[PDB]
Order: C-alpha cells, then structure tokens, then sequence
C-alpha cells in the first residue's frame, strides 16, 4: 500500500470536504427558508403601508396650502415577490449529510 | 484529469458557498434595515395623518364680525370699527342677514347695491330681486343687490339717507343723495320714495332729466314714485317693458334717467353704433353723462337720516 | 470510489449554482426593490409635510341669497350649485353648506360628500357630531362651486330632520364614467342620546336599496346584518353597531374606517377610506375588511367610488 | 360586508 | 491547494514508481539474456562430456570383467536449446524513459 | 492520466508474460532436464567403475602351429583367422598377434585393428612403441578368433619391415554393410631415432590412396598436407608432424586423438576416436577437429568407420 | 475506475517482478549446481578413462613357465614343478617350441598328442601334420598333434619311452608303453619305430592284432616300421589310402590295429549299422576294444628312456 | 583433416 494509502485517503478526504459542502448547503437553506418567510411578511407590510400613505397624503389636499400628489406604480414587485416565495426550492435537505 | 478536476471543482464550490454565507448575511442586514424603514414610515404615516386632518380656513367667513344692530349704524354704535361684513336685523326682519357695512367718520353706511366689473348677470327675475343675489365680501369689490324685501324692512324702520357713488372709467367719483329713501312693501310692488335730492355733485337723475328728444323727458325719466319692475314683471309707465328692454329689474317709468342695474359695458362708453336698435340699458346716470356711457363702479348705500354735517351758528344781537 | 465522488459532487454544484445562488439573487432584488419603494414614499411624505407648514384657505365670497334649506335657496333664485349659507334654526347661526341645485331637481343640501381623498373621515364621535371637512374650494375667481370632502355635522343633520322629516338621496359615481342614485322618501335620525339612530323609508333608484334591504348579494342572516335602517351611529371611539355588543374587539367602525350607521357592519359605507382607482383588495385594507367608499348593492364590497354624496331635501 |  | 498538491504528489510519486518498476523489468532482461547464453554453453559442454563418456565407457569392454553399455539420442535437447536460445526477447525495452 | 500508465501496461504486460514469462519455461525445464542427463551419467561411470573392480581376462588356448609372419603360419596349415603366436626375430620371444587368413589371400598379420571402442588409442609414445590392446577374445569355447582392438607395437612393426620390407593392406567397413580396401605394395618405417617414419609405395584398391596422395577432396597445398607418406609418427606426448614445427599449440596428435604418421594432420586417421554410428560433428569432436576413425578418401572427414585395420604381409 | 487500477496494477507488476525475480535467482542456483555437476562428472571421466586403459590379462599366456630344456624332463631337472606349457628346444631344433609337460613323481612327460572331445578336425594334410595343429593349454584338455618334425627332432635326440593313455566312455584308464620310440626324418617319411612293447595293461596294438577276418591280421595291422601317411599322401602297404579312408594322417600299413588320430565318435562305440560301407576310422586300440569302439580320451607322451623303475625286477 |  506504499502508494495506495495516500491516494485512497486523499479520496476519502474529498468526501470529508464535499459532504461538508452539504452540511453547509443545508445551513444555507435553513436561512434561505427563514429569509423567505420574512420577505413574505415585509412585502405585505410595506404594501399595506404604501396604500395607508397614498390614502393619507391625499388628505392633505384639503388641509395644506400646497398639495402635490403621490403616484403609485408597478405591481411588478408582486410578481417578483412571488418567485422569491413560490420558488420555495429552499426546503431541500438531504440526509446522508449526517453520520 | 477528472480526478484532478473533481478537486479544483470542489476548491471552487467551497469558495462560492462561503460567499453565499456572506450574501445571506448581506440580505438579513438588508432586511433588518428595511424592517426599520417600515417603522420609520409607520411613524411618518400617523404623523402626516394628524397634520392633514384640519380643514382649510375660510378667511372670508373669518372676517364676518360678531357685532350687530338695526342697521350698519347701530353696528358702529356697538363697536363696529372697520368696514366689512356684518349681520344686521331690521325691525320686522324675521331672520338677521349679512350685509357689507361701510364705516367712515363714525357712520354705518349699510350698502344696498354695488357694481364693480360686470361679473354678475343682473338680469334676474322678481323673486330673485326681492331675495337678493350677487356676492358679498370683506372689501366691497363684488357685485350684488341686497334684496328688495330687506331694503324695504331696513328703510321702513327709520328715515334713511340714500347715497349713490358712481365712478367713470377715467376714475372720477361723484355722488348723489336722497333723504327719507325707502321702498313700499311688495304689496305695492317695491315703489321708490324719498323726500328730495339732498345734495350731490352727480346730479338729481331721479327727479328726471331733459334729453331734448321729446317734450316730457324730465317726466318720462322721473323715478320718484316708480314701482319696481323686472324682465318678467312690467310695472312701468311704458307700453312695453323698460325692465325687459334693458334687461334688469329696477324702478322703471317711461324707462329711465338713472339706471344702476343696467348691463355692465366695459370700456369708456357703449354706443348705438351700427344701429341694431335703440336700447340704452347700460349703467347710466344722465345728470353726469349721456345715456350711452356705462359707469365703472356703483354703490347705493343707506345711512340713518339722523346723522351728518356740522354747524356754528352763533347768537347774533 | 471515484464515481461515488463524481455523484456526490454532481448533486452539489447543482444546489449551489441554482437552488441557492438563485434564491440568493432574486432575493437581494426584492429587498432592494422594497427599499426604493419606501424611499419614493419617504420622499413623498417629506414633500407634503413641507408643504403643510401653512394650512390651506378658502377666500371665496358669499352668496347674498339664502334660506333654511337649500330647497328654500332654490325657491329664492339660488340656481347654481355652490357653497351657500343656510339657517334652518333661528336660534342657531347660519352655516356654510354645499347646495346641489342641478341633480334630481336641485334644492339638495349636501350633508356628506366624497370626490378626492381631500378630507379624513376616520374621525371620532365628537367630530362627526360637529362636522368636518371643506364645504367647497375657490373656483379661481372667488366663487366656491368646487365641492369639497365633508360631513356636515350629524347633530345638524339631526336637527334638520327633527324640525321636519327630510328625504335623502345618494349620488355615487364609479371610476369609469358611470353613476347611480338611491333615494329614500323619508330620512330621519333620532337624537344623540339615541346614537342618532337612522330611519329611512321608500327606496327607489338604480344603486341598490342598501339601507333597508342590505347587500342583496348576501343571503339569509348575512344579508340582514348589512341593513343600516334603524341602526345607531358608530365611530372610531364609539361602538354602537349590532356586532357582539359586549366584545369590544367586534367594532364595525375600527375596521371599515368611518363613522356610520354600522349594523354588524355594512352594505353601504360612504365615509370609508378613499381608495384611488376603484378596486382594492383585502390585502390592502387596513383591517382586511371592506373599508372604503363601498356600496355593495352596485359594485360589491371591493370597489371604492370615485364620487359619493348624501343629500337632504324636505318636500 | 357582514361579519362572522 | 489542499488535497490539490497532496494528490499531485501521489501522482509524481507514481510516475516514478513506474519508471522504477521499468528498471527491474529491464534488468531481469539483461540477466535473462545471459542466463540464456550460459545455458547455451552449459548445454553444449554437457553434450561434449556426454560423448566423451560414451567413447570412454566403451573402452572398458576390453578392460573390465563385466561390460556395461551406454545410451545416446534425444533431440528434445537439440530443440529446447534453440528454443531457449531464441527467446532472446529478453532484449525489449523503452527509449521514451529518457528525460 | 489514463493512457501511459494503462497504455504502456499493455506492453509492460508483454514483457512480464507474453515474453519474459514464456522464457523461464525452457530456462527452468532445460536446467532440470540437464540435471537429469548428468544424473544418469554420473550413474553410468559410477556403475562401470564397479563392474571394473576386476579386470577382464582371456583364457583362450594357443595354436600349436606358428611361424615368423602369419604368411608363414598360413604356409604351415594355419588357415583359420584367429590369435596365433609368431616369432619373426629369433633373439626375441614369440608374441601373440591376430592373423587374417581369409582376406586378400590370407597370411595377413594384423598390426592395428578397430571394431568396437574396446581399447583406448589415445596413448603416449612409449605405449605405441610397445603395443597395446587385446589381440582377441574367447569365442566361447576357448579359441581366440574374435579380434579385439589393438596396436601391435610400432617397434615390432618396425623390426618386422627392417628384417625385410612388407606390403600393407587397410581393410575398413562403414556402419552400413560396405567395405573398402587400400593396400600398398611396399611398407616400411625407419627406426625410432627417425620417429618410425612411414614409407609406403604403389596404391591400389577402392578406399582411396590416402597415404601418398592425401585426401583427394582437398585441392592444392591443402591436399598435399594430408599425405602421410614419409611422415614421422606423432603421439599424445610427441609432436613430429609437419604443422608449425615450433609452435607446440600445433599438435596434430593432441587433437585427432591418436598416435599416427600425422603430417600437418591427415587424410587417414585409424587410431582415432571410435564414434558410434559413423557420423559425428565438429561440435562433438574433443578439439573440433576430425578426430575419429577417418579415411577421408572414402567417407570424408566426419564419418568414423565401424571397422578399420592395418595388415602386413611379406611377398 | 480510472486511476483506481493505475495504482493496483503497479502492485501487480511491482509484485510479479519479484516472482519473476525469484525464479531468476532460482535458475542461477540450478545452473550453478550443474556447472558443479558437469565438473564432478568431468573428473569421473578422467578417472574411468584411466581405469579402462589396461587390457585384458592373457591368463593362459601367463601360465607358460620361463623354464626350458631339451625336453620336458630337462625342464623338471631345471625347476619345473607343475604340469603345464613350457618351451623346450630339442637338439637340432632351430626354434624352441611350446609343449605341454606332464610332471609326475619327478618325471617330465612331454606330450606328443591328445584326444579329448572331437573338437579338432584331425583330417589334415601332410605339411599340417609335420608342423602341428590343435590347441595347447594349461591343463591338457585340448586336442592337438604337436608335429611330426618336432617329434622327430625330440625323439632322435635321446632314447624315449612312448606312453599311450587311452580312456573309455565308462572312464577306464589303461596304458601301453614302447621303448626307444622315434620317427625317421621327413626324408624317409615319418616312419614309426620303437624297440619293443615295454609293458602295459592296454595291449600291444602296434606289433599287430589278430581279427580272425583274414590270415594276416597281425601282419596287416603291424604299425612298427610303418611310414607316416595322410589323406593326400598314401605311404601305406594297401592298394588304397587307409589314411584317406579313415581320414587322418597316421602310420598306415594294411590300415591299422591302433589308430589314435581317427574320427572322434562321441558316445560308447560307433557302429557299422545300416552298412553304408566298412570304414572303422574311429579312435581305436584293438588290444582293448573292437575296432568299433572310439575312445573318449587319448594321449601320446614321451619320456627319456633313461628313467624310472628301470632297475626293479 | 588438414590445417590452416
Ligand atoms: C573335417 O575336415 C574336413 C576338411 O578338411 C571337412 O570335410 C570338406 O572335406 C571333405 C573331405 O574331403 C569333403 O568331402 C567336402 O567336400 C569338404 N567340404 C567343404 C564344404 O569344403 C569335414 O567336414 C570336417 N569334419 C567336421 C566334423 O567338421
Ligand atoms: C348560506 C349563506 O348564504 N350563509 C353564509 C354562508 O354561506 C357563508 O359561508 C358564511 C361565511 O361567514 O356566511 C353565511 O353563513
Ligand atoms: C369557505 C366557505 O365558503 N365556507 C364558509 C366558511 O368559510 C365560513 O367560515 C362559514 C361560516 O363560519 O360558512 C361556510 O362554511
Ligand atoms: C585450399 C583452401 O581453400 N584452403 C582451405 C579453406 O578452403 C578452408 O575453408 C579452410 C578451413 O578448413 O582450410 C583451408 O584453409
Ligand atoms: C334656461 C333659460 O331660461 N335660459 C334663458 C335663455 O333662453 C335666454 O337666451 C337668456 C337671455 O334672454 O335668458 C335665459
Ligand atoms: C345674462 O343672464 C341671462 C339669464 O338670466 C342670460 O339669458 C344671458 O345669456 C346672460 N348674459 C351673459 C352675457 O351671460
Ligand atoms: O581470414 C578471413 C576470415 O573470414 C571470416 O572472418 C572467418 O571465416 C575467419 O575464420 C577467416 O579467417
Ligand atoms: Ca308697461
Ligand atoms: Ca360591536
Ligand atoms: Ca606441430
Ligand atoms: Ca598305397
């Protein structure tokens, strides 16, 4: 085994390095899942707030000397927000990852 | 070289993962910051909700004094200092009304009418003339006709001295006065009445004015005693409706020598150019300008007969 | 062996290049997008705050003609629709009100009116009783014929009908050039001690008898619990609705954002949030309820009118 | 809109 | 650069062990080339004695009480000679080995 | 990474087996095979060594008839070919000699005779002068008529011809039923002091005038250097040949294994190694030379007669 | 699967090369032993080659004594002790010859002839009979006829007593003696001669023997004075050749009464059974058996007349 | 056999 020792162990040294990439990916999907539920509940909150504000600001017309007008826009954010959540491929989590 | 690549590949996949571990944090930071932004806006929303809850200030309404009286004079007699809008309640008046009080050297001139820029169509019906129309304001730079009924109540309450202030486009201000001015109740239409032309450098256009066109001009243009007439109510002493011809209620006789409710022609004086027909409807006062020179400003104010002027008559022997 | 590795490594480059760098990327965008949304908002607020250093003002003149009701004004020559002064009670000062002299024969005294979220309607009991908002704005000259958002005080409205029963008429317009009516031959609310309880009678019109028939799109008790007739006025700070009279959590006014004759909530909801553009979603509603200038009987629960108004007339 |  | 060089070692230290094992298998060639020629001579020397002894013993018929007798033949020897003589293929090798 | 190591392996797998493996076959077979050849040879020599514990003996009787020559014996009734006693010199004892009474008229005194390698001819000068070998063996009864291998001493032969010139006759037989002759009308060798120099004359026969004509299959000087006539006797330990008289390495007797009238070696070589079966190869010859019972003029250099003999007769 | 074997195959060739390198050491040892074997065998050759250089020992020749004399007697007088072959040289003898000496109580009997097993054809010519033939040996169990010339030389040298020892198949040994025995030289053929029958229990077959077949038998069979005759040389007193009839040289007269050179018939006695013709050639001695009884053994020895019980009567 |  003069020269089988090194090789074969350098081989069981790749897995000890790749199987970790797994324990790492798992962690990454731990945070990604939680980070998904937060964006979930921030896109909702911010949306509500914006209409709450569009509704209030409009009130100023009959209250202030000068009145501008806040303009809404795209819901294109609701599409994107959808992938970011719907694309829940985040769950993903192997098992042999463990010993 | 795969055995050798399956390595470099992993050396790379490790480098990436680590960055992914950074990018994941950069997102949480990014999220926390935002979640704070939402708070800051939460606060701003309640803040703005409050600031924008108050309604505009109705300045005009804010310049209507709380002082009152039989007329504008009593108003002065009650503290009224500056000229403006006030509520006054003549005797038989059932509901006090808003009027523009002109206050001079301690006198409460209660304005009956005013012409200012032909922005108010004066071609109104009877009921419209008895109720009033036009606009009041804090400065008397608005046109209107207080109302025949009020004017009646107001004048039959005491003895009033009517004053007429005319103004030409060259901006000249002459005036005419009439004592004991008043109007009979709607029963007898709203007949004009006064004792006499008290004074004035504007000329007595009411007792009539000779035109030379006919034998009875001063009689065909005497307003004293004339009933009130409007476009749809002919009460004049003329086969036709002088009220409908000039198109504006007024005390019509064989038409007029003094018509302050006439159509407001801008510029110097309107004309009969390109004779489409006679009609000298405009705002005129013969005794101070041809019946073809519509005035720029106009105002008919009332003041208690019991006021004015001075004396100094010493004993003498 | 070797392929045993070529396997493990294979299924990882995947997740790392897609499943993660994918979520990772299209996430830093949403978070980034959200931020910019907030700035546009924060700026829009700072701008309005700045422009509120000074309040607004209406310097418009005042019509000489007047009366008790607007009807009375009509009878007196007031034929244009604009701000007038009326005095129905001789022991009470005359007050500015917007008269509608054009619609359904004119003589209509506007008691409530929506047309641009220029006024906040989420006001307490004291405020709804006293009145709030702007009757009208300067048309440029100095004639206030541009109706504003306001609620002539409930107490005034009450006195108005106590002196002698009125007939009410609701005029609403959608954000699409359409407009309906809904008037009741008899309108009258009891005194404050009775929560200004509403009492209408005899519907007619094309908007939908929301007041005494509830939202027809509801069946059974659901429908009946949206009938406003006979209900008491309820506000931000005063629950008098027919929704769990003991549970303070069941407040038709808290959610639904308006002082109104809420009855287990509503069929009609003028006085609600002024959503722009008509449609709005449960997701946008402050309490997930159908707050907004609603008149179910016409556009259902999730459509806010562009124009809404309550008008009174005697006979 | 009614309630539960 | 972890297993990278570690592995890159178990290769250079295997790129030599092959050139090394080439030597042996090249040395056993020179050896077998000789062992081949020695057997080529021994096989010759043995055949010589074979005939000398043959000639000699016959001398005893006329010198001893009892006479023996002696055999002689086989090509399985004159063949397996040229066989082991031609398997000089113990000469093959490789010229690429050189740096 | 997948070639050179597993590509040069499809050729390093050519040495180790396809080539260097099929070699250690004969390599090891031959060696064990030789250990056998030698195993059964050390046996042969060690066996005969035993059988030679006792020498052989001829107990055969002796013919009453006798004479000087065998010719003389013939004249006296000795007509059978067998061992007789003769006495050519009255001052020398009679000696046993094998007479040939059948061939070419009989009366032939055999002086040399090959017929089975029963006697060693690789003998020194003293031995060839004195004589050696067995004249004849017991035919079973007790009559020695079975000729053996011997060389009646040269000195005797010399005296034989000195008394009065003889005629020699060579009788040889191949290993195939064929037989030739070769006789010279005059035979005579000088005394020892002269190396018993040979002197023959007048050839005739069918074997080939090898003595004074050399091997005819040789041309020029090569031929002449195989002529025995006039040559001197040379032995194992006494070079008198005509081959580099100074160089002791050039010894026709050392190689060629016999005492003979070698002249730069030979055409005829009776007295040489008795190869069995006739043919022999340079590879077998002790010195790579044509040693053996040769008579080139008949079978060339590499064929050893089955029978060879020298015979003398007077006239 | 790629570089996986690229590491194991090494273990193989790096292994086989040690098994391949194990047999190489195995061969050099097998070959080395052989070099030794070949040597230990290259010496055994040099040995056996020497041991087999010596010829056979000619024992017969080794039993020929170095002692000599006029005849066998002188030989005894010179040391001859045991019976065997010796060289003797009669007076006029030009070349001493080998003869078988029989030595008794101090007497040198020099044997002239002997019959033993009919293994020697006695039908020989004249020259053959005068030169001699047959075989001599260390024991006198071989047949021969010394030679008429020698016999002449030997006998004319002194006075010899001839003795004849016959032996029948029943193995009986009787003898006959004749004094002054001798033969005349070839000049007068080889005539027989003696003084008289000295003694013997075998009978005087020489002076003749009566057969009763004719009137002159003892005369027709008297050998005394008879010349020597052989198959091709008729010297008898008979129209024909008694020598050629019996086929064997001898002193023929009207044939014979004593013929010791006759044909050797094995078994008891030959016969004329189925008469093909007479001929009584066989080895006979009338005075001791019919002419039809060939003897088994025979010997004619000579001894100097001057010997023995000469003075004892 | 002769010699060279
Ligand atoms: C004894 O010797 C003689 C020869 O001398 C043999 O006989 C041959 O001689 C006969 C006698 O004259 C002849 O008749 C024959 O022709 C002759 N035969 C031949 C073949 O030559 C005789 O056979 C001998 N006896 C024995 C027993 O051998
Ligand atoms: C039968 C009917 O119209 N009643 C409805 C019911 O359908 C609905 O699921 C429920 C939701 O709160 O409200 C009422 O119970
Ligand atoms: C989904 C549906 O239409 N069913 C409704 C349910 O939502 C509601 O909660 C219930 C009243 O409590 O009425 C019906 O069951
Ligand atoms: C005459 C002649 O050609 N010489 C021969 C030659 O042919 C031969 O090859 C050589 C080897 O035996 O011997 C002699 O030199
Ligand atoms: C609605 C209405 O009555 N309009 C009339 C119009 O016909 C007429 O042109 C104008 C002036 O005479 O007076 C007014
Ligand atoms: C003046 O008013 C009358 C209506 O009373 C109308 O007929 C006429 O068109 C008006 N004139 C102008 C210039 O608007
Ligand atoms: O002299 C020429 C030379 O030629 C060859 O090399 C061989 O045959 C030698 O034996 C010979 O001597
Ligand atoms: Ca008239
Ligand atoms: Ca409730
Ligand atoms: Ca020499
Ligand atoms: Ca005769």
């Amino acid at each position: 085994n003069e020269l089988e020792v090194r090789y074969s162990e350098v081989l069981r040294e790749l897995e000890r390095r790749i199987i970790h990439l797994q324990r790492r990916i798992n962690m990454q999907l731990q945070q990604l899942t939680l980070l998904q539920h937060n964006i979930k509940t921030q896109v909702s909150q911010i949306l509500r707030v914006e209409v709450d504000i569009d509704v209030a600001l409009r009130a100023c017309k009959g209250s202030c000397a000068r009145y501008l007008e806040y303009r809404l826009d795209k819901e294109k954010n609701l599409q994107l927000e959808k992938a970011a959540s719907y694309i829940a491929n985040l769950k993903f989590e192997r098992f042999e990852e463990v010993v | 070289k795969t055995v050798q690549k399956i390595l470099e590949e992993v050396r790379i996949l490790e480098q990436i993962g680590v960055s992914h571990d950074a990018q994941i944090q950069e997102l949480s930071e990014m999220w926390r910051v935002n979640q704070q932004f939402v708070t800051r806006l939460q606060q701003q929303l309640v803040d703005i909700r409050q600031t924008c809850s108050r309604p505009c200030q109705d300045t005009t309404a804010n310049k209507i004094s709380p002082i009152t009286g039989k007329d504008c004079q009593q108003v002065v007699d009650n503290g009224g200092k500056d000229s403006g809008l006030y509520y006054i309640k003549p005797l038989k008046a059932k509901q006090p009304f808003l009027v523009f009080c002109e206050i001079e050297n301690g006198n409460g001139w209660t304005v009956i009418q005013h012409r200012h820029d032909g922005s108010v169509n004066f071609t109104r019906d009877w009921v419209s003339y008895r109720e009033g129309f036009g606009y009041l304001a804090p400065t008397l730079t608005t046109e209107f006709w207080l109302g025949n009924e009020k004017i009646h109540l107001l004048t039959g309450q005491q003895a009033y001295r009517l004053r007429i202030d005319l103004t030409d486009w060259e901006n000249t201000h002459r005036y005419a006065d009439y004592g004991h001015f008043k109007l009979t109740p709607e029963s007898d239409e709203y007949r004009l009445f006064y004792s006499m032309y008290l004074d004035g450098d504007a000329g007595n256009a009411f007792d009539g004015f000779d035109f030379g066109d006919d034998p009875q001009d001063k009689f065909y243009t005497t307003h004293l005693g004339m009933l009130f007439s409007t476009p749809e109510r002919d009460n004049d002493k003329y086969e036709g409706s002088c009220a409908e011809q000039d198109g504006s209620g007024w005390w019509m006789n064989r038409c007029h020598a003094g018509h302050l409710n006439g159509k407001y022609y801008f510029g110097g004086n309107y004309r009969k150019t390109d004779v489409e027909f006679p009609y000298d409807d405009g705002i005129i006062w013969a005794t101070w300008h041809d019946r073809w020179y519509s005035l720029k400003m106009t105002t008919m104010k009332l003041l208690p007969m019991g006021r004015d002027l001075s004396g100094h008559g010493g004993q003498q022997q | 062996a070797q392929k045993e590795i070529e396997n493990r490594y294979k299924e990882v480059k995947i997740r790392i290049e897609s499943t993660v760098a994918g979520s990772l990327r299209s996430m830093k965008s949403v978070l980034e997008h959200l931020r910019a949304k907030m700035q546009r908002m924060e700026e829009a607020i700072k701008t309005q705050k700045e422009l509120c250093s000074a309040p607004c003002t209406v310097n418009c003149r005042v019509p000489v003609v007047s009366g008790m009701h607007c009807e009375d004004i009509y009878r007196n020559g007031g034929r244009t629709s604009e701000a007038y002064y009326i005095q129905p009670d001789l022991f009470s000062e005359p007050y500015k009100v917007f008269c509608d002299m054009e619609s359904h024969g004119g003589g209509w005294t506007v008691v409530q009116n929506r047309v641009d979220g220029s006024s906040n309607f989420a006001r307490d009991w004291n405020t709804y009783k006293a009145e709030f908002g702007n009757i009208a704005f300067g048309n440029g000259k100095s004639i206030c014929n541009i109706p504003g958002e306001y609620w002539l005080g409930t107490k005034t409205v009450h006195q108005l009908t106590k002196q002698h029963t009125q007939q009410v008429l609701f005029d609403m317009s959608d954000w699409e050039g359409s407009s309906v009516y809904a008037q009741y031959a008899s309108f009258r609310p009891e005194n404050e001690a009775q929560g200004y309880r509403l009492w209408v009678e005899d519907y007619s019109g094309n908007a939908g008898n929301a007041l005494l028939e509830g939202a027809t799109q509801l069946m059974g008790d659901n429908r009946t619990m949206t009938i406003h007739n006979g209900m008491q006025f309820s506000t931000f700070d005063r629950d008098n609705d027919n929704w769990n009279p003991g549970d303070p959590t069941k407040h038709c006014s808290r959610e639904d954002a308006g002082g109104w004759w809420y009855n287990r909530c509503h069929a009609a909801n003028p006085n609600g949030r002024y959503y722009w553009g008509g449609i709005y979603t449960k997701e946008q509603a402050d309490y997930g309820t159908d707050d907004g200038v609603v008149w179910m009987n016409w556009k259902g629960s999730w459509y806010s009118m562009r124009q809404m108004a309550m008008k009174l007339r005697p006979k | 809109g009614h309630r539960p």
